[PDB]
DNA sequence: GCATGCATGCGCATGCATGCAT
DNA sequence: ATGCATGCATGCGCATGCATGC
C-alpha cells in the first residue's frame, strides 16, 4: 500500500518541470486548456521514463486511479496559469459560469479529457494471448476495424430541478443503467418537510459522445488451423470518428470486465493508424504494363480510369494485383464468388447500441474513392458483372429491395484480371491489355536467371537505377495528386486532329475496331494524369503524345 | 428566464417590435416579392396580408433577422424557447394595435426558417442539443395521427363535480381529495372529456450529396405537431427547420430504470418545398401567388414566337451535343397529355403521360439523359438493371416497428406516383420485374392481394428506359426486332423509342471533339415558370381537323407497319399520338388542338423509329 | 435463358418454463 | 406474498440466394 497523496503531488511537480523539450510544453498545454482553446492532453509515458520509473509500472498495474489523479491535479492547476476570460463562451461556459458566480461534482466543472500513451519499451500483444492476467492493465493491440457505431450522446452527470425550490441536485453516473431520483434531497425541502419532486434537465446536464467498434486479428498472427478472433472497444471523448471500417490500427488502452463469471472489454485511450516505375520489381519484363499502373493511381481531374488486363495463364497477373492492393491507401481486392452478392453493395444488419436496423457496404462501398482489384472477372455472377458496369459507368450504386432503398456513392478505380474479345469490355473498359507469351531462347533465358536470382538471394537483382519503397511511393502520390491541370484553348485544334484522323484509320481496319467519344475522353484524362504528373499548370503537347502511344500500344495488342 | 441563460424578455420583444416596423431590403427583387412593395417594409405588409387573409401563422426568414442584428440571431438560435414566446406576444401586440375588430381563431405564431443549413447530420455534437437545425430530406414514411392530452378532467364518485386540471412538466397532479365533499380519492379522470392534440411521426432519408468516403445514407425521425400534420406525402423533397432532442431509453417499459445512452429525436417548426434546382411541385401549382403579371406577360409574349419550342429544346441539356428530336420527346413527355375523365363510361383510367425508351450502343450519351432528367424533375426515381427485384418495386410486408398493425411499405414505382422513374440496362431486368411493368404502364394502378392484405394503389408513373442491343453492338446484317430482342406487347407500350446509331461524319467528329474539349475551359427560372404555368393552366381540346388527321395517321402507320421486320403497329399506338399532339398545344399555349400538332407528332413518330432510312422489306438500316 | 428445388437469413408471433420486485 | 416480464424453443409467413433441368 501507498498514500496517493505524496504521488498527486510528484504528479503535480512532474507536470510543471519537463522543460526538457527548447520551449516549455506543458505550460502552453495547461494556458490553452484553460483559456477553452483546448480540449483534449494526452500524457507520454515515455516522456515519464525521464523521471522514476516506479510511476510508470504502478500507472500500467492501476491506470484508472492514475488517470483520475492526473485530470484532479490538471483541474487544480487549471487557476495558476488563467490569464483572461473566454473569448467566445458557450451554453455549458455560460452555466459553469453562473455556477461559479453563485458540493458540485468534479466532473461537472471539468471540461476536459486526459489519455494515456503507451510506452514505446512495451511490446504491443495479441488479441488471443490477452487473458486473466491483463484484467485492469494497461495493453496495445494491433488489428483490423470491421464495424463501428454512430456517434451518439451519453450521460456523465444528471441534474434535476426541484417543484418547489430553485436547488439543483447532482447526480454523476458510473453505470451502464442508473436510476433517476424522485424526492428533493435539498436543505430546505428536507426542513419544510414539503415533498417537493425533482425534473429532469437536459442542458444542465453533461453529455459525452459514444461509439462502438470491433477489431480483428490480423491474418499473419493466426495460428495454424484456427479462425481469427474479435475484440470490442469502446470510444469516448475527442477519439471518437478517427477509426473507420477495413482500416489497419494500433489502440493503447486499459482491459476491464463487466458483471461469479463477468464479460471483457477494452476502453481506448490512443488510436493510430498504420523512373518512379518501380512497381513489382520482383517481377521480370512488363516495362510498358507498369506506367499504365502508375497512371491509374495518380488518376485523372469525372477523372475515373478503369484498367483491365486478359492475358494466358502463368504470367503472374495476380501478383501485381496483390501489389496494387497493398500500395494503394484504401484498396479492395476480391478473388471470386467467395465475396459474391453480398460481399458487394449492401446488407441491413442490427445495432449494437441502437438494437435498430442500419445499413452496412460491401467492398465496393468500402473502396470509396480508392481502388478496388478483382481477379477472374469473367467467372463472376450476372448480378456482379451489372453491378460492376454501373460503378463503371454510373459511380452510384442503386439498391431497391425489400427492406433496402438506397443509392450508394462508389467514386472508385477498378483494375481486373482475366483469361482469354467481347464487345461489353471493350465499349465499356477504358484501357485492355492483352498479354501473349511465345517461346524465345535469350528471353527463357533471362527470365529464368532473373527468376534463380529471386528464389538465391530473396531481392531482385541490382540494376543501375535502385528502386524505392513503399513509404516514399506513397508520400510522391500523394503530393502528385494535389494539382489541378488544365488544357489550353489552342491545343484543342491540335487534339481534335489526332483523334479525327484516328477514326478514319480505325474505319479503314474494319476487321475489328472500336473508336467513341469515350476514346477521346480516357486520352483526355490520361494527358491530364500525365501533366499533374509533372506539376504543370497547362497541359503540354507531350503528355498528350505518350497518353496516344500508350493507347495506340494497347490498341496493337490485337 | 430560468438561470443559466442571459436573454431578456423585454429587451427582446422592444427588438422585435421595432424589427417588424423597421427592416427594409433594397435587394430585394420583384421576382420574388410577390404582390408587396419594396420601398414600404416587408414585415407590416405581410402583416396586413395576414389580416386580411386570416391565416394565424407568419414566416420570418433566419437571414433577415441577422441582417437586422447578431445578436438577436444568436439568441434566437441558442434558446428557441423562450424567444420564440415573446416574437408571439410582441406580434399579437402589434396586429391588435394596428387591426382592431378583427377574426380570427387563435392569436398569430411564429415560425422561423433559413436558418444556417448543417452539412452533414453526423457531424452533430451534444452540444447542439435544444438548438434550431435545418435539414434537407426526402419522406418515405409517414405515421397515423396520434393523441396527446392536454387538459384532464375530474369527476367525483358521490357529488359529481366538475374539475379541469392543466398540464404541468409534462405530468398531471390528480386531486387526491375532492371540493365540495371533502373526499379522499373520490376523483376519477375522464378520458373522453379531456383535450387533445395530434402528433405525427415521419420518417427522412438524408442525402447531402457531398459525402465524405465510405458513409452510408442516414435516416432521420421527424415528430410534426397541430397544423403541420400530413402536409408532406412520401418521395417528397422537403426543408425541414426545427429543434433536436435528446430522450432517454427505458430498460424495460414496467421498470423506472433506464439506460445512460440517450436517444436522439427532432421536433419540426416548419417545412420548405422550393429548390434552387429543381422543378416546381404539385403543392406550389394549386396556387395563385406564383406568378407575378410581369413575368406572365413577358411569358405570353414570348409564346407568341414560332420557335420558342425549339428554343425550349436547345435550353433542355446545353451540355449534351445535338440530340434535338430527343430533347424534343423529354420536353414533350415534361409538358404531358391532357388528363381526362372516363368514370362516366366505365373504360377506366386513361394514360395521360408518356413512356420513352432508347435503344443503342454503350458508348452513347442515353445515361446522362437519364442522370440530367433525374436530377431536375421532382419526386424522380433510378434504377439500373437487376439490382431492382419485383418486390422491391410496388410494396413489400413489413410491420409497424412497435406492434402488429401488418404496415405496407412502398416501393420506388409507387413513389414515382406524378413523377418519373428512369430504368437502365433494361435488357437485365426479369420476367418476374417486367410483370409489375406490364401492368404499370398501362392501367396506372398497382393490385396487391397477400396475408391479410387487398387493396389497389395509384401508380400514375412516366417512364423512361435505356436498353442495349445483343452483342451490344448494332448489327447490320439482322433486323431491328432481332437486335431489341423484347416482347411486341412490352414494345407497344412505349409512345416513343429512340434508335441511336454511328454514322461516322467527319463533321460530327470534329464537332463533338471541339465540344468536349471545350468543356474543360435561357435562364432556368424562366423556364420553370413557363413550365409551371403551361401545365398548370390549360386544358387542350382536338378538333374535327385534327381527328381525320389522326385517322389518316393511324392507316397510313398500319399500312407502313404491315411488312415483316419492321416493329408493327397497333391500335394503341394511335393513342399516344393523341397525346403527343396534346403535349404540342401545351407548347403553344393554345386550348385547341390543330393540325400542325398532329403534323409534328406524325414526324417525331417518324423519325424516332428511323423508318424513311430503314429498308421496308428486308427490315435493315442504312444511312 | 428461366422457373424451381434446396438451404438460409429476417421478422414475427406463440407456447412452456421460472425467478423474483412491488 | 403474489402475479408478471423475460429467456428459450417452435410454428408462421416471407424474401433471398445458389444450383439445375428442360
Ligand atoms: N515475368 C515474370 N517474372 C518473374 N516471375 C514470374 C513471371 N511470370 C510468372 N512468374 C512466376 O509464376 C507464377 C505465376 O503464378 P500466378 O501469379 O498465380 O499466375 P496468374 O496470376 O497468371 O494466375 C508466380 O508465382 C511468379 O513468381
Ligand atoms: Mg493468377
Ligand atoms: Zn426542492
Ligand atoms: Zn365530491
Amino acid at each position: 500500500l501507498k498514500d496517493y497523496a505524496l504521488e498527486k503531488e510528484k504528479v503535480k511537480k512532474f507536470l510543471q518541470e519537463f522543460y526538457q523539450d527548447k520551449q516549455f510544453k506543458y505550460g502552453n498545454q495547461l494556458v490553452r486548456l484553460a483559456h477553452r482553446e483546448q480540449v483534449a492532453l494526452y500524457v507520454d509515458l515515455d516522456d515519464v521514463a525521464e523521471d522514476d520509473p516506479e510511476l510508470v509500472d504502478s500507472i500500467c498495474e492501476n491506470a484508472r486511479r492514475y488517470a483520475k489523479l492526473f485530470a484532479d491535479a490538471v483541474q487544480e492547476l487549471l487557476p495558476q496559469y488563467k490569464e483572461r476570460e473566454v473569448v467566445n463562451k458557450d451554453v455549458l461556459d455560460v452555466y459553469i459560469e453562473h455556477r461559479l458566480m453563485m458540493q458540485y461534482p468534479a466532473e461537472l466543472m471539468r471540461r476536459f479529457e486526459l489519455y494515456f500513451q503507451g510506452p514505446s519499451s512495451n511490446k504491443p500483444r495479441v488479441i488471443r494471448e490477452v487473458r486473466a492476467d491483463s484484467v485492469g492493465k494497461l495493453v496495445t493491440v494491433r488489428g483490423i476495424v470491421t464495424r463501428v457505431s454512430e456517434v451518439k450522446p451519453k450521460m456523465v452527470v444528471a441534474t434535476y430541478t426541484c417543484d418547489q425550490c430553485g436547488a439543483e441536485t447532482y447526480q454523476p453516473i458510473q453505470s451502464p443503467t442508473f436510476m433517476p431520483l424522485i424526492m428533493c434531497p435539498s436543505q430546505e425541502c428536507q426542513t419544510n418537510r414539503s415533498g417537493g419532486r425533482l425534473y429532469l434537465q437536459t442542458r444542465g446536464s453533461r453529455f459525452i459522445k459514444f461509439q462502438e467498434m470491433k477489431m480483428q486479428e490480423h491474418s499473419d498472427q493466426v495460428p495454424v488451423g484456427n479462425i481469427p478472433r474479435s475484440i470490442t472497444v469502446l470510444v469516448e471523448g475527442e477519439n471518437t470518428r478517427i477509426a473507420q471500417p477495413g482500416d489497419h490500427v494500433s489502440v493503447t488502452g486499459i482491459f476491464l470486465p463487466i458483471l461469479l463469471l463477468s464479460e471483457t472489454y477494452l476502453e481506448a485511450h490512443r488510436i493510430v493508424k498504420m523512373l518512379a516505375a518501380s512497381i513489382a520489381p520482383e517481377i521480370y519484363g512488363h516495362e510498358d504494363v507498369k506506367k499504365a499502373l502508375l497512371l491509374l493511381l495518380v488518376g485523372g481531374v469525372r477523372g475515373n480510369i478503369n484498367i483491365c488486363l486478359m492475358g494466358d495463364p502463368g504470367v503472374a497477373k495476380s501478383q501485381l494485383l496483390s501489389y496494387i492492393d497493398r500500395l494503394a491507401p484504401r484498396s479492395q481486392y476480391t478473388t471470386g464468388r467467395g465475396s459474391s452478392g453480398v460481399g458487394l453493395t449492401a446488407a441491413v444488419l442490427r445495432d449494437s447500441v441502437s438494437g435498430e436496423l442500419t445499413l452496412e457496404g460491401g467492398a465496393l462501398v468500402l473502396a470509396d474513392q480508392g481502388v478496388c482489384c478483382i481477379d477472374e472477372f469473367d467467372k463472376m455472377a450476372e448480378a456482379d458483372r451489372t453491378a460492376i458496369h454501373e460503378v463503371m459507368e454510373q459511380q452510384t450504386i442503386s439498391i431497391a429491395k425489400a427492406g433496402i432503398l438506397t443509392t450508394l456513392n462508389a467514386r472508385c478505380s477498378i483494375l481486373a484480371a482475366a483469361n482469354p474479345l467481347p464487345a461489353a469490355l471493350l465499349s465499356r473498359f477504358d484501357l485492355l491489355w492483352l498479354i501473349q507469351d511465345r517461346p524465345d531462347r535469350d528471353n527463357d533465358l533471362r527470365l529464368a536467371q532473373h527468376i534463380t536470382y529471386v528464389h538465391q538471394h530473396s531481392r531482385q537483382p541490382p540494376s543501375q537505377f535502385e528502386p524505392l519503397d513503399m513509404k516514399l511511393m506513397r508520400r510522391y502520390i500523394a503530393m502528385c495528386r494535389e494539382k489541378q491541370p488544365m488544357v489550353p484553348e489552342s491545343l484543342a485544334d491540335y487534339i481534335t486532329a489526332a483523334y479525327v484522323e484516328m477514326r478514319r484509320e480505325a474505319w479503314a481496319s474494319k476487321d475489328a475496331t472500336y473508336t467513341s467519344a469515350r476514346t477521346l475522353l480516357a486520352i483526355l484524362r490520361l494527358s491530364t494524369a500525365l501533366a499533374r504528373l509533372r506539376m504543370v499548370d497547362v497541359v503540354e503537347k507531350e503528355d498528350v503524345n505518350e497518353a496516344i502511344r500508350l493507347m495506340e500500344m494497347s490498341k496493337d495488342s490485337l | 428566464v430560468i438561470w443559466g441563460t442571459d436573454v431578456n424578455v423585454a429587451a427582446c420583444k422592444e427588438n422585435f417590435q421595432r424589427f417588424l416596423q423597421r427592416f427594409i431590403d433594397p435587394l430585394a427583387k420583384e421576382e420574388e416579392n410577390v404582390g408587396i412593395d419594396i420601398t414600404e417594409p416587408l414585415y407590416m405588409q405581410r402583416l396586413g396580408e395576414i389580416n386580411v387573409i386570416g391565416e394565424p401563422f407568419l414566416n420570418v426568414n433566419c437571414e433577415h433577422i441577422k441582417s437586422f442584428d447578431k445578436n438577436l440571431y444568436r439568441q434566437l438560435i441558442s434558446y428557441p424557447q423562450e424567444v420564440i414566446p415573446t416574437f408571439d406576444m410582441a406580434v399579437n401586440e402589434i396586429f391588435f394595435d394596428r387591426y382592431p375588430d378583427s377574426i380570427l381563431e387563435h392569436q398569430i405564431q411564429v415560425r422561423p426558417f433559413n436558418a444556417l443549413k448543417t452539412k452533414n447530420m453526423r457531424n452533430l455534437n451534444p452540444e447542439d442539443i435544444d438548438q434550431l437545425i435545418t435539414i434537407s430530406g426526402m419522406v418515405i414514411r409517414t405515421s397515423q395521427l396520434i393523441p396527446e392530452m392536454q387538459e384532464a378532467f375530474f369527476q367525483c364518485q358521490v357529488c359529481a363535480h366538475t374539475t379541469r386540471v392543466e398540464m404541468d412538466r409534462g405530468r398531471i397532479a390528480e386531486p387526491s381529495v375532492c371540493g365540495r365533499c371533502h373526499t379522499t380519492h373520490s376523483m376519477a379522470l375522464i378520458h373522453n372529456r379531456s383535450l387533445f392534440s395530434d402528433k405525427q411521426m415521419i420518417k427522412l432519408q438524408e442525402s447531402p450529396e457531398d459525402m465524405p468516403a465510405g458513409q452510408t445514407p442516414h435516416t432521420v425521425i421527424l415528430f410534426a405537431h397541430n397544423d403541420l400534420v400530413d402536409k408532406v406525402q412520401p418521395g417528397d423533397r422537403v426543408n425541414v427547420t426545427g429543434i433536436y432532442r435528446a430522450v432517454p431509453i427505458r430498460v424495460n417499459p414496467r421498470v423506472s430504470n433506464v439506460k445512460s445512452v440517450y436517444k436522439t429525436h427532432i421536433d419540426v417548426i416548419h417545412y420548405r418545398k422550393t429548390d434552387a434546382k429543381r422543378l416546381h411541385g404539385l403543392d406550389e401549382e394549386a396556387e395563385q401567388k406564383l406568378f407575378s403579371e410581369k413575368r406572365v406577360e413577358l411569358l405570353k409574349e414570348l409564346s407568341r414566337k414560332p420557335d420558342i419550342y425549339e428554343r425550349l429544346a436547345s435550353a433542355l441539356a446545353p451540355s449534351i451535343y445535338e440530340h434535338e428530336d430527343i430533347k424534343k420527346g423529354i420536353l414533350l413527355q415534361l409538358f404531358g397529355g391532357t388528363r381526362k375523365d372516363f368514370s362516366h363510361t366505365g373504360r377506366g383510367k386513361f394514360r395521360a403521360e408518356i413512356n420513352i425508351l432508347l435503344c443503342g450502343d454503350p458508348g452513347t450519351s442515353k445515361s446522362q439523359l437519364l442522370q440530367y432528367v433525374y436530377n431536375l424533375v421532382p419526386r424522380g426515381q433510378y434504377t439500373s438493371g437487376k439490382g431492382s427485384s419485383a418486390v422491391g418495386l410496388t410494396a413489400y410486408v413489413m410491420k409497424d416497428p412497435e406492434t402488429r398493425q401488418l404496415v405496407l411499405q412502398t416501393g420506388a414505382l409507387v413513389l414515382s406516383d406524378n413523377g418519373i422513374c428512369c430504368i437502365d440496362e433494361f435488357d437485365k431486368m426479369n420476367e418476374s420485374t417486367r410483370s409489375v411493368l406490364h401492368e404499370v404502364m398501362e392501367q396506372q394502378t398497382l393490385s396487391i392481394a397477400k396475408a391479410g392484405i387487398i387493396c389497389q394503389l395509384n401508380a400514375r408513373t412516366s417512364v423512361l428506359a435505356a436498353a442495349n442491343p445483343i452483342e451490344s453492338q448494332w448489327n447490320p446484317k439482322k433486323t431491328t426486332i432481332e437486335n431489341i430482342q423484347l416482347p411486341h406487347t412490352l414494345l407497344s407500350r412505349f409512345d416513343l423509342i429512340f434508335l441511336m446509331l454511328d454514322p461516322q461524319d467527319e463533321a460530327y467528329d470534329r464537332r463533338l471533339a471541339h465540344h468536349l474539349v471545350a468543356l474543360y475551359y435561357l435562364d432556368m427560372a424562366v423556364l420553370k415558370d413557363y413550365i409551371a404555368y403551361a401545365h398548370s393552366t390549360i386544358m387542350p381540346r382536338l378538333s374535327e381537323e385534327a381527328s381525320q388527321a389522326l385517322i389518316e395517321a393511324y392507316v397510313d402507320m398500319r399500312k407502313i407497319g404491315s411488312s415483316r421486320g419492321m416493329v408493327s403497329a397497333y391500335p394503341r399506338q394511335l393513342e399516344s399520338l393523341i397525346r403527343l399532339a396534346e403535349a404540342h398545344a401545351k407548347v403553344r399555349l393554345s386550348n385547341k388542338v390543330e393540325a400542325i400538332d398532329v403534323e409534328e407528332a406524325k414526324r417525331l413518330h417518324r423519325e424516332a423509329l428511323k423508318q424513311s432510312a430503314t429498308d421496308p422489306r428486308t427490315g435493315i438500316v442504312d444511312i
